[PDB]
């Protein structure tokens, strides 16, 4: 999964 | 003691349930939930203009909390900072209740 800050 | 988690803290909300909840709200409404894809993390789900985006709560060995550069002693102080500094670096999005 994607996260904005990763 | 204090016991009760903050109002926006929903340990057991999935990423999808957080999307469904927040699609009903305005830009910047948000929740904090335990992470699914990384057990042992927390995530912050935040309404943007057209969808809901997710942030990973970062930590260091001193127990600080951060999303980007600024570091905080507590989740509450992190949340407070993002009320008046944009949590998004692509658009301007401020956490709100």
């Amino acid at each position: 999964r994607e996260y904005v800050n990763v | 003691i204090d016991i009760e988690f903050p109002e926006w803290f929903h340990e057991g909300l999935s990423r999808h349930q957080a999307e469904n909840l927040l699609m009903g709200k305005d830009i910047g409404f948000f929740i904090i939930r335990a992470s699914q894809s990384s057990p042992g993390d927390f995530s912050i789900s935040v309404r943007h203009e057209d969808d809901v985006q997710h942030f990973k709560v970062m930590r260091d060995t001193k127990g600080n909390y951060f999303l980007w550069t600024e570091k905080f002693p507590s989740l509450n102080k992190l949340v407070d900072y993002y009320r008046t500094t944009s949590i998004s670096k692509q658009k301007q999005v401020f956490l709100r209740d």
